[PDB]
């Protein structure tokens, strides 16, 4: 049984912390933390329009 | 380090009036071995699964 | 207020510089090391 | 010791300095005009190397000359400060503080202009005053981008600081990502399943 | 991990149709640079200023109170005159004014 | 004299330091040897070893 | 050929800038007892002259013309003999200067306060008493550039006193360490410091430093440490929507209320004006006594203490 459990990584957020110099949210699931929306999530949005 | 300071105090302390106790700085070396044994990617966390 | 539609970098100069600023810092402290206020 | 000979023989004729108020003099003497026709005659006429040497000033030429800007600005007299709250003191859990590591770099830029004002205000030699100056020079150098021009300003533990440029720059500065990609609110994730039902 | 910029933020409500009334003064630098500080109506207006240069300025009321600047807080010559006497130095600037004589012409 | 030198850590029984009350080991490194290395590399400009 | 050599060393970049300083400061050579005597008497000798010119200008003099151009010479020469004087000891500025490195600050930064010291020096030298000038100097280079460490070496700027509290407590700590070998108890460096125990922990909360933002995620500089710092000071976006509604449903139970009386309490708790004002400011504007507003303030609180308005309000303490 390998320690890669589900509890350990199921994770959300509606709304949390906020990071500190810029104001995005925080992240790492030790908050509340968010999802990376990164830049290749920004092309894929892109290219569907 | 330990040395540099103490051939630095050789010669400033006065003669016939000094002893190793005076002379050797500690201070230096173990602050050298806390700085191995912590914070160093040697001197990993024990991985006990 | 969007509205935006250009973008203009350019080589800012002293006057454009010491109108912008609201003060001239003239200080090199940070905060009161007592009472913690700037 | 030639130019000291020189100038308090020779003190008239001319006029010679060294640092950056010179640059300044020498661009507030510069017409952008006749130099920027001489370059075109010689693009036109010269051929070789220094047909390319004229090719590639007159790319910076014809930049100044095409719009409005004065190439003055590119010597600096005032130095803007960014606002606090991009570059925080921060009180941790712990009665601890965090800096920006701009506070710093500011700190230095400001220590020693203060000092060069003493130091002109009071009377100062030429030696002392020009150590200053270069020093100034240096500071402000570090404040913009580290890394450039000797070596890193380095901190506590031997680590190179942040200036504005390292903010910029880099795959972790505003420009490429935290703009493009960010952490957003109602989300979430978890390991997946096959849903065969579904 | 949690941080402050040592500030609070109050979760009030603009209140745009009603502000105290507000006066306006004017305020001026040496070098003829012209500042407007929306001061409160209530309160006093102190003539010198300092203002968004930097430097001090005036109201272009005139006041001119003339806070008596202080002397500058001490000298060369304050610090060799303690330690010396004038009659010393006259002796010493008799010795180099007779020297650069006895250099000159001989 | 008999200088106190400073306190060392000592490995336990297992292999393991206990640094701080936390369990750290020291990962053996493989580095280059000092010496001598002869080496070679060829020209295509000139075809020569 | 070798000479050849050194002139062309002579000119290179040096692009360290304290390679380059000292390369500079290199021109000048040292100087002995009478010509530092030479200099103090041409300096106070110019200094003199310069005050009695500006004695003489003020009401006085259409000075003699050969007097006047001498005296002028003396003037310039004062300065000149002083200049020398500091390009002298330039470089037992910097030997001072050298073994306060290592710490809090940069080393030419401490170059420029040892110079400011010396010009301070030179400004207060007496050749009278006979004696050497660096005997003299060294006082003021070390006090100088001590005071600059002092209080140009921290982000959050201590005053100088308490910089030499905490110099002499970390001072008497490492020689306790040092010596005691055991590691030193706070109340021990009181009694040992003849204070407090309670100064001696607010001096060990004083001289902590700030670290950076940009430093180890955890261990490592993987990713900025500000990138995990929370902001207790920000908009949570369940207060102000809960704010609001409660803004609301407490207008609404006010408004539930009697007429005139709901409308005190709101003046009293300034629901509207942002200030509370007193008996005497709601009278005034009323044109009552007080007596009755505290009667009508508390037959008023009596009734929102019943439950039906208490229950759509209770929820939101």
């Amino acid at each position: 049984k390998l320690h890669h459990l589900v509890d350990d990584k199921i994770h959300a957020r509606s709304t949390g912390p906020y990071s500190m110099i810029t104001q995005q949210p925080l992240g790492g699931k030790a908050q509340f933390g968010g999802q990376r929306f990164g830049e290749m999530e920004c092309w894929a949005m892109q290219a569907y329009g | 380090r330990m040395e540099r300071v103490v051939r630095e105090r050789m010669t400033t302390q006065d003669v016939e009036a000094i002893t190793p106790q005076t002379l050797i700085n500690i201070r230096p070396v173990v602050a050298a071995i806390k700085e191995f044994f912590g914070t160093s990617q040697l001197s990993q966390f024990m991985d006990q699964n | 207020v969007n509205f935006f539609d250009e973008l203009r970098i350019g080589l800012a100069t002293a006057e454009d510089i010491r109108q912008w600023s609201y003060g001239e810092v003239k200080k090199p402290e940070t905060i009161n090391y007592r009472t913690l206020k700037p | 010791n030639l130019y000291r000979e020189l100038v308090d023989r020779y003190g008239e004729y001319f006029t010679g300095a060294m640092g950056a108020e010179s640059i300044q003099k020498l661009i507030e003497n510069f017409d952008i005009d006749a130099e920027a026709e001489s370059l075109r005659d010689v693009i036109r006429n010269g051929k070789g190397q220094k047909k390319l040497r004229a090719l590639k000033r007159l790319k910076v030429v014809a930049a100044f000359q095409q719009s409005g800007n004065s190439p003055m600005g590119m010597v600096l007299d005032a130095v803007p400060v960014i606002p606090p709250e991009l570059r925080p003191m921060v009180q941790l859990d712990g009665g601890r503080f965090a800096t920006s590591d701009l506070n710093d770099l500011y700190r230095r830029v400001i220590n020693r202009n203060n000092r060069l004002k003493r130091l002109i205000d009071l009377g100062a030699p030429e030696i002392i005053v020009n150590n200053e100056k270069r020093m100034l020079q240096e500071s402000v150098d570090a404040l913009f981008d580290n890394g450039r021009r000797g070596r890193p300003v380095t901190g506590p533990g031997n680590r190179p600081l942040k200036s504005l440029s390292d903010l910029l720059k880099g795959k972790q500065g505003r420009f490429r990502q935290n703009l493009l990609g960010k952490r957003v609110d109602y989300s979430g994730r978890s390991v997946i399943v096959v849903g065969p039902q579904l | 991990l949690r941080g402050s910029r040592l500030g609070a933020v109050s979760y009030e409500t603009d209140r745009n149709h009603d502000l105290a009334p507000r006066q306006i003064a004017r305020y001026r630098t040496d070098n003829g640079e012209e500042f407007e500080v929306p001061f409160a109506d209530d309160a006093e207006i102190p003539g010198t200023w300092l203002c968004r240069n930097g430097m001090e300025g005036t109201l272009i009321e005139g006041d001119l109170p003339e806070p008596k600047k202080v002397k500058p807080p001490r000298t060369h010559w304050d610090m060799l005159l303690e330690r010396r006497s004038i009659e010393e130095l006259e002796e010493l600037l008799k010795e180099r004014l007779e020297l650069i004589r006895s250099r000159r012409r001989g | 004299q008999t200088v106190f030198m400073g306190d060392f850590p000592m490995m336990t029984e297992k292999g393991t330091f206990i640094i701080n009350g936390t369990e750290r080991v020291v990962v053996s490194q493989l580095v280059r040897s000092p010496g001598v290395y002869f080496d070679e590399t060829i020209d295509k400009s000139t075809d020569k070893t | 050929a070798l000479r050849q050599a050194r002139k062309d060393a002579e000119l290179t970049a040096s692009a360290d800038s304290v390679r380059a300083y000292l390369k500079q400061i290199g021109k000048v050579a040292l100087l002995n007892a009478e010509e530092e005597v030479e200099l103090a008497k041409r300096i106070e000798a110019g200094l003199y002259a310069t005050q009695l010119m500006t004695e003489l200008s003020e009401r006085g003099e259409k000075l003699p013309a050969a007097q006047r151009r001498d005296m002028m010479w003396i003037c310039r020469d004062g300065d000149r003999a002083k200049n020398h004087l500091l390009e002298a000891n330039l470089r037992l500025v910097v030997s001072l200067a050298k073994r306060y490195t290592g710490r809090g600050m940069a080393f030419l930064d401490l170059i420029q306060e040892g110079n400011l010291g010396l010009i301070r020096a030179v400004e207060k030298f007496d050749y009278t008493k006979g004696y050497k000038f660096s005997t003299y100097a060294t006082w003021w280079i070390r006090q100088a550039i001590t005071r600059a460490m002092a209080d140009q070496a921290r982000t959050i700027r201590i005053p100088v006193h308490m910089v030499e509290v905490i110099n002499k407590l970390g001072r008497i700590q490492r020689e306790l360490l040092q010596d005691l070998g055991r590691e030193p108890t706070p109340e021990e460096l009181a009694k040992e410091m003849d204070i407090t125990p309670e100064k001696v922990l607010e001096i060990q909360q004083y001289a902590r430093e700030p670290i950076s933002l940009d430093q180890t995620i955890g261990d490592e500089g993987d990713s900025q440490l500000g990138d995990f710092i929370e902001d207790s000071e920000a908009v949570v976006a369940v207060d102000a929507v809960s704010f609001t509604l409660l803004q609301d449903q407490l207008q609404s139970v006010l408004d539930t209320l009697s007429e005139r009386e709901a409308g005190v309490v709101r003046l009293r708790f300034g629901l509207t004006d942002g200030q509370p004002r007193t008996l005497d400011e709601i009278g005034q504007v009323y044109g009552v006594t007080r007596e009755r507003i505290r009667q009508i303030e508390s037959k008023t609180m009596s009734k929102l203490r019943h439950p039906s308005r208490s229950q759509v309000l209770r929820d939101y303490l």
